[PDB]
RNA sequence: GCCUACGGCCACACCACCCUGAAAGUGCCUGAUCUCGUCUGAUCUCAGAAGCGAUACAGGGUCGGGCCUGGUUAGUACCUGGAUGGGAGACCGCCUGGGAAUACCAGGUGUCGUAGGCU
RNA sequence: GAGUUUGACUGGGGCGGUACACCUGUCAAACCGUAACGCAGGUGUCCUAAGGCGAGCUCAGGGAGGACAGAAACCUCCCGUGGAGCAGAAGGGCAAAAGCUCGCUUGAUCUUGAUUUUCAGUAUGAAUACAGACCGUGAAAGCGGGGCCUCACGAUCCUUCUGACUUUUUGGGUUUUAAGCAGGAGGUGUCAGAAAAGUUACCACAGGGAUAACUGGCUUGUGGCGGCCAAGCGUUCAUAGCGACGUCGCUUUUUGAUCCUUCGAUGUCGGCUCUUCCUAUCAUUGUGAAGCAGAAUUCACCAAGCGUUGGAUUGUUCACCC
RNA sequence: GAAGGCCCGAGGCGGGUGUUGACGCGAUGUGAUUUCUGCCCAGUGCUCUGAGUCAAAGUGAAGAAAUUCAAUGAAGCGCGGGUAAACGGCAAGGUAGCCAAAUGCCUCGUCAUCUAAUUAGUGACGCGCAUGAAUGGA
RNA sequence: UGGGUAUAGGGGCGAAAGACUAAUCGAACCAUCUAGUAGCUGGUUCCCUCCGAAGUUUCCCUCAGGAUAGCUGGCGCUCGUCCGUCGCAGUUUUAUCCGGUAAAGCGAAUGAUUAGAGGUACCUAUUCUCAAACUUUAAAUGGGUAAGAAGCCCGGCUCGCUGGCUUGGAGCCGGGCGUGGAAUGCGAGCACGCCUAGUGGGCCACUUUUGGUAAGCAGAACUGGCGCUGCGGGAUGAACCGAACGCCGGGUUAAGGCGCCCGAUGCCGACGCUCAUCAGACCCCAGAAAAGGUGUUGGUUG
C-alpha cells in the first residue's frame, strides 16, 4: 500500500464505514484488548498510557503492529497473564485511493484502509498491571512509539487500572460502598436510588 | 479549455459602490393585495363620509 | 387513470352544476382548406424541396387526456374541454376499486 | 449546482422541536393581527399551508392584509443592493407578535406619562435612553480582612 | 379545603407501585320500551337509581425512573479581531473580546382563567 | 448529380457519462445564497380515489394465552410516542390525525386580480392568501377549487376542439365556407423550444499555447534509493550479514498528474561522434568489519584521480548471449 | 437480334460504338501455365413469376355550389422463386489447402537447423488475437 | 519522334499515380459578381483636466460570442445648506426574534463499535471508541425588526364589511401635547431620475473549505489585494510588510535596518546560548524528517 505520509494528517472531514461508504476493507486490526482481561480491578491498580501530541491519523495497520510489539513485551518480563492491554483507538476513518493513473475525470476514489483519528492529548494505548511492573510497562508502551508516526509520551495515571476514579480515594469508596467491582471496572453508587438497592448492598 | 463557473467574489464591493438602497418610506402605503371585501366597504366609507359633513362641524362647535 | 363517464360538475350556460356525460376528445381531420393549410399547400408548391420543419426529436410519451363533457340537458347540451394530467393508461368506463380483495 | 426546490435546506429548518410534535396549541390561534404592527416569521413544520419560503424564516415584517387565519406580511429582501418590500401572505401559525415592538409601545406610553407627570409638578424629567456611562467613583472596603493572593498554578500532565 | 363543565400553559402535569379519601359531584353501577348502533346493549345511543369508593378520579408516599431548575464540568472546549509569534510540519501559545455541552451533585414536582357547586 | 447538415458540456479531443429541464440529503463554514465529470439517491410516472368531507377506529412489534396450529394462519387479553403506515427518492410533518375502515360525494368544477419560489425580479412550471359564482360534506362550527409538504413538465407559427357574440367574409342581402375573439389539446427531454449521417493522411482557411503530442517548471502516487523500531533468519547468537509487522525520508536517470512557457514552428527516436559533470564506488589507491586461517568473497569508510572493452540478434533505448 | 444493349446530348427524324450484328459490341471481376476453386440465398443487391398498399385523370353518390364520400384502382412496394467466379459470411458454422507468412495480439511462440554468440533467415508444429479457396487457395 | 488534327473545367484524358489538362490540379486559367462574409488575428494618428471599471447574475445550437442585471461616466433635476428639524449609514448601544456550525453527546434516539460482570444465545447494570449525508444539547461570529409628530392624547363622523349589543375593523374630522423621545458620523431625494461606454478569459493571500498522494493542481465562502499601481522594505520578484502618487523646501516616521558594498550603533549597550573536517544568520520564501550524541548548557523525578 502508500506509505503512512500519504494520510497522515486530518484533511478530510471524518468519512466512517455507514450506507453510503460502501465497499469498505476490513480494518487490519481486529482485537482491542490483550491479556487478562477477565481480571478483578484490585488485580491491576497500576495503568499507564499512550498519550499522543499530535493531530494526526494512525493507521489499522500501525494500530495493530504497535499491539503486538507492546503484547510481546509484556508476556516476556510480565508474563502471558499479568496485564491487560486495551487499545482506545478503533479505525472508523476510511482512506480514499484514487486509480492507477482520463487523469482527474472523475477523481473521487474507492476506499483504500482505516485510520484512527487522534487528538493532541488523547490516549492511544492503555496498559495495567502490578505496581511492580511500572518500569516494564514504560518499556513495553516505548517500543510500541517506533511504530506509530508523529509523537507521543508515555504517562501513568493516577487512576487505578483502568476506572476513572483516583487511587488515592479509590480505597475510601470502596470501604464505603460507593464502588463495587463488576469485572474488569467499577460501578459507581450514587445515593440517589431505590432504597431495595441499598439494603442488598449492605 | 474549461473556465470558472460561479463566483460572487467582488459582487459585495459592487453592491457597496452605490449602497443598499432601502425604498423611501412613504406614508399612505400602496394597498395592493388587500381584501377585496374590505376595499369595497372602505371605498364605501369614504364614498359617503362627506354625509357626515354637518354633524361633524356641530361636534366640533362643542368643544 | 379511470375516470367515470358522468359527472356532475358546473355548467357555463346553466350557470350551476347540472350532470354531465364525460367522454374523449379526439383531435378529427384536419381541413383541407384551413389558412395555414391553404399557405403551406401554395408554399410547397414548385421546385424548392421542403419549406416548413420536420419535427423529428419526439420525447413525449404520452398525451395530455382531454375529456370532453356535456350537459345531460335537452335544452343546454354544452360542451367543455377538461383536460386532466399525463397518464400512460386512461379507460372511461373501468370499474371502481375494491379494497379487501385477492 | 443545488436544486432550486422550495424546501431545499430545510430539514431543520421547518422540523418542530424535541418533544414539541404534535397539535398546534390553540392560542397561536387566538391572537389577533391587525394592520400595521410588527410580526416574526418562523415556519412550522405541522401545518404546511401557507408556509413561509426559507429566506424570510426568522424575518420581520409589518401587516398590511388580514384574512380568515391568514395575514399579509411587508417583508424586508435584500437581493443584491435593493431592499425590497416583499408582500407575502402566510398563515397564522408561523407568525408571533414582534416582543421588540410591544416593548417600545410600552416606552412611549411611559415617556407620554412621565413628560405630563412632570409638567404637573414642574420638574424636568429625561426620557432619552443613555448607554452604559463609565463607572463613577466609589470606595471598596476590605471588610478588614485582606485580599485573597492569587498565583499560577504549577502544570500537571 | 374540595368537586364538576369548559379551558390556557402542555411531564414540575408523565410512568410504575403503595396508602388514604367528608360532602356534593364525577365515575362505576342497573336495564333495552322508545332513539340509535353492533357478530354480541362490551363499546355506542337511550332508559334508569338498587348497590359502593373496588377501580376510575383526587391527595399523599418512594434515598423511585423521567421531567424541571440550578450547581459542577469551566472560563475548560470552541471562537471574533491581531501580530515580520513559535514549529520542518502537524499544530500550539499569547494579545483583543465572546463563551459551551455530558458524566457528577442539589432542589423542585403542576399551574392559571371562566362558570356552577360541596364543606 | 446538386445544395446543406452531421448539438453542447468536457482536467486536450474522442469514447463514456448528462453533472443539458427538475427533486431530496449533504457539501455549505448555525439567515438566505454558494462551485467541481463533489458525495448518496430520485424523475418524464401513479391515483374516481391514493381527490373532498364526516364518522368510528389505532399502528410496527412484543408478552401471556387458546382444537388441528408448528419459528410464521386465526381468536383473546396486556404492554406498546408511533419504533407502523401515509403510491414513489429522500427530508420534514402527522395518533380519538395526515394512518386504517366505513358512507355520502366530485372544490381535480366556472371566474377576476394580487402574491410567493427559480428570477432580470421576464416567461414557464409549481405554490400562497383572498374575492364573486355553483356545489360537495358534516348535526354544526367548519373544511374542500386535486394528491400532507418539497419533483413529476413546454413559447411563437400551425392544426384541432369547446364557448361567446351588434365580430369580419371587402357595393348590399341570404345560405355555405374562410377569418377573428376567448379557453383547452397536438411539442419541441439540446426540456426559454433549428429541420439534419459520415469521411478526409489528398485536405484547405481563420485562429488558439484559452488546448493535446516533444523539453523545462510544480508535485512524487508509481518507480528508484536510504534510514528508524526489532519479531525473526543466521545450528546456538536480534543488529557479521540480513529485517517481518510498522514507520520516517530522499532522488528526479521511470511513469503518472498538472497545462505555466512555446501552435506568424524551440526539428522529434536511436545510433555514431565528442567534451565535461554527478556518486547512489564495479575496478584501482589508503582503511575499518566479518559467521576475515590462507585464497576468494561480503559489509562499511576517505574517495570520481583513472578506467569501465570487442561482437551475434534487434531501428530499438531496454534486454539477451558470446 | 437494331422499335436493341451501352453512352453522349439544352434541343431535332440529334450523336458515339456503327464502314458494327453475338467468333459482335458494351459492363465487371479474377489475373500466364499447372492444380483445385468447398458451405451458406437468411441480410443486402440483381432477376423472374401472378393474388395487401396504390397518384393524377376518369366513373358513381350526396349537396345551391364550392366541396365531400364511394367504387375502380398503373408502375413500384409488399408476398413468392431463382441467383454467391453478386456484395458478403462460414442462413451455413471454414471443406481442400496454407501459416507464427507482407497476414500471430500474447511473442524474442515451441522444436530443429544456421553462428563462439542470432528479437534476424530457413524447415517444421497450428483452437490460426484476426489464414483460406476468381473478396481466389496452393 | 516531328508535324497536322480530335477531346475544354465538375469537363477533358488517364496500362489508374487523384495522375495530367502551358512551372498552376482531390476540380485549370481569366474578368466580373466583390470593398463576398468572418462570434477570428493585426493595427487604429494631438496635448491637458476630472471621474473611473468588469471577468459576476439570468437566458442563448452559447462555452474565443451576444442579450440582460451589476459595476462606469455624462446630463441634470427636486430640496436642504447657523443652531434646530427632515433625511441618511458596509458602525456601535438598547430591546426582541431567527439558526443547528464549532464544540459536545451517544450511561439519550438512529447508525457504528470494545471488553468483562450479573441474572436466566439473549437480558440487566456498566465499559472502550465514533458519524458528513446522526442527535437530546449548543456557542463565537452572523441575519431580521424596532428605538415616535406618518406619534401620543381627547372628542366625533362615514361604511353596503363585521354583528347579541359602536359590537368590531378601517377610513375621515376637530382640538390639545416636543424633553425630536439611544451613541456617533453625515446633506439628501427623484422606481438611487435620463442616456450610457467598457467588461462578462481573471488571478493572488489570511481564515474557512471540496476532490486529489500531492501540485506554482482543480473547485467554492469571506475579506483584502493584483489586474488598473508607482513608492519604501523583503538582494531580485504582478499579489507579501509599510504606505498609495500634482510640482518643491524643512522636519518626523512606518515597515525594514545601522561591519563594508550601502544612508544609519566609530554605544567603552545588557544577559546568557553556541564551535560546526556539510556552523548559523529572521514573514511570504525559495531543501528537511523519524530516530540518535558520555558535545555543551538548563530543568524535572528518584
Ligand atoms: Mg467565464
Ligand atoms: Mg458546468
Ligand atoms: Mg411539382
Ligand atoms: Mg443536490
Ligand atoms: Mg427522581
Ligand atoms: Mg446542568
Ligand atoms: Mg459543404
Ligand atoms: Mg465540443
Ligand atoms: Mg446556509
Ligand atoms: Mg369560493
Ligand atoms: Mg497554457
Ligand atoms: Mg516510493
Ligand atoms: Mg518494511
Ligand atoms: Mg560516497
Ligand atoms: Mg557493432
Ligand atoms: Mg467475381
Ligand atoms: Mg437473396
Ligand atoms: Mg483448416
Ligand atoms: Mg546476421
Ligand atoms: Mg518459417
Ligand atoms: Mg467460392
Ligand atoms: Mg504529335
Ligand atoms: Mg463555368
Ligand atoms: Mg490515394
Ligand atoms: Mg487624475
Ligand atoms: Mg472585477
Ligand atoms: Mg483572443
Ligand atoms: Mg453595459
Ligand atoms: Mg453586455
Ligand atoms: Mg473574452
Ligand atoms: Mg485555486
Ligand atoms: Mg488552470
Ligand atoms: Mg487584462
Ligand atoms: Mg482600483
Ligand atoms: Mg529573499
Ligand atoms: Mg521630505
Ligand atoms: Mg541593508
Ligand atoms: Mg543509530
Ligand atoms: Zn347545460
Amino acid at each position: 500500500r502508500r506509505p503512512a505520509r500519504c494520510y497522515r494528517y486530518c484533511k478530510n472531514k471524518p468519512y466512517p464505514k455507514s450506507r453510503f461508504c460502501r465497499g469498505v476493507p476490513d480494518p487490519k486490526i481486529r482485537i482491542f484488548d490483550l491479556g487478562r482481561k477477565k481480571a478483578k480491578v484490585d488485580e491491576f491498580p497500576l495503568c499507564g498510557h499512550m498519550v499522543s501530541d499530535e493531530y494526526e491519523q494512525l493507521s489499522s495497520e500501525a494500530l495493530e503492529a504497535a499491539r503486538i510489539c507492546a503484547n510481546k513485551y509484556m508476556v516476556k518480563s510480565c508474563g502471558k497473564d499479568g496485564f491487560h492491554i486495551r487499545v482506545r483507538l478503533h479505525p472508523f476513518h476510511v482512506n480514499r485511493i484514487n486509480k492507477m493513473l482520463t487523469g482527474m475525470r472523475g477523481a473521487f476514489g474507492k476506499p483504500q484502509g482505516t485510520v484512527a483519528r487522534v487528538n493532541i492529548g488523547q490516549v492511544i494505548m492503555s496498559i495495567r498491571t502490578k505496581t511492580q511492573n511500572k518500569e516494564h510497562v514504560i518499556e513495553a508502551l516505548r517500543r510500541a512509539k517506533f511504530k506509530f508516526p508523529g509523537r507521543q509520551k508515555i504517562h501513568i495515571s493516577k487512576k487505578f487500572g483502568f476506572t476513572k476514579f483516583n487511587a488515592d480515594i479509590f480505597e475510601s469508596m470502596l470501604a464505603e460502598k460507593r464502588l463495587i467491582p463488576d469485572g474488569c471496572g467499577v460501578k459507581y453508587i450514587p445515593n440517589r436510588g431505590p432504597l431495595d438497592k441499598w439494603r442488598a448492598i449492605h | 479549455a474549461k473556465s470558472k463557473n460561479h463566483t460572487t467574489h467582488n459582487q459585495s464591493r459592487k453592491w457597496h459602490r452605490n449602497g443598499i438602497k432601502k425604498p423611501k418610506s412613504q406614508r399612505y402605503e400602496s394597498l395592493k393585495g388587500v381584501d377585496p371585501k374590505f376595499m369595497r366597504n372602505m371605498r364605501f366609507a369614504k364614498k359617503h363620509n362627506k354625509k357626515g359633513f354637518k354633524k361633524m362641524l356641530a361636534n366640533n362647535a362643542k368643544n | 387513470v379511470n375516470v367515470p363517464k358522468t359527472r356532475r360538475t358546473y355548467c357555463k350556460k346553466c350557470g350551476r352544476h347540472q350532470p354531465h356525460k364525460v367522454t374523449q376528445y379526439k383531435k378529427g381531420k384536419d381541413s383541407l382548406y384551413a389558412q395555414g393549410k391553404r399557405r403551406y399547400d401554395r408554399k410547397q408548391s414548385g421546385y424548392g424541396g421542403q419549406t416548413k420543419p420536420i419535427f423529428r426529436k419526439k420525447a413525449k410519451t404520452t398525451k395530455k387526456i382531454v375529456l370532453r363533457l356535456e350537459c345531460v340537458d335537452s335544452n343546454c347540451r354544452s360542451k367543455r374541454m377538461l383536460a386532466i394530467k399525463r397518464c400512460k393508461h386512461f379507460e372511461l368506463g373501468g370499474d371502481k376499486k375494491r379494497k379487501g380483495q385477492v | 449546482t443545488n436544486t432550486r426546490g422550495k424546501r431545499r435546506g430545510t430539514r431543520y429548518m421547518f422540523s418542530r422541536p424535541f418533544r414539541k410534535h404534535g397539535a398546534v396549541p390553540l392560542s397561536t390561534y387566538m391572537r389577533i393581527y391587525k394592520k400595521g404592527d410588527i410580526v416574526d416569521i418562523k415556519g412550522m413544520g405541522t401545518i404546511q399551508k401557507g408556509m413561509p419560503h426559507k429566506c424570510y424564516h426568522g424575518k420581520t415584517g409589518r401587516v398590511y392584509n388580514v384574512t380568515q387565519h391568514a395575514v399579509g406580511i411587508i417583508v424586508n429582501k435584500q437581493l443584491r443592493g435593493q431592499i425590497l418590500a416583499k408582500r407575502i401572505n402566510v398563515r397564522v401559525e408561523h407568525i408571533r407578535h414582534s416582543k421588540s415592538r410591544d416593548s417600545f409601545l410600552q416606552r412611549v406610553k411611559e415617556n407620554e406619562r412621565k413628560k405630563k407627570e412632570a409638567k404637573e409638578k414642574g420638574i424636568w424629567v429625561e426620557l432619552k435612553r443613555q448607554p452604559a456611562q463609565p463607572r463613577e467613583a466609589h470606595f471598596v472596603r476590605t471588610g478588614g480582612v485582606e485580599p485573597q493572593l492569587l498565583e499560577p498554578i504549577p502544570y500537571e500532565f
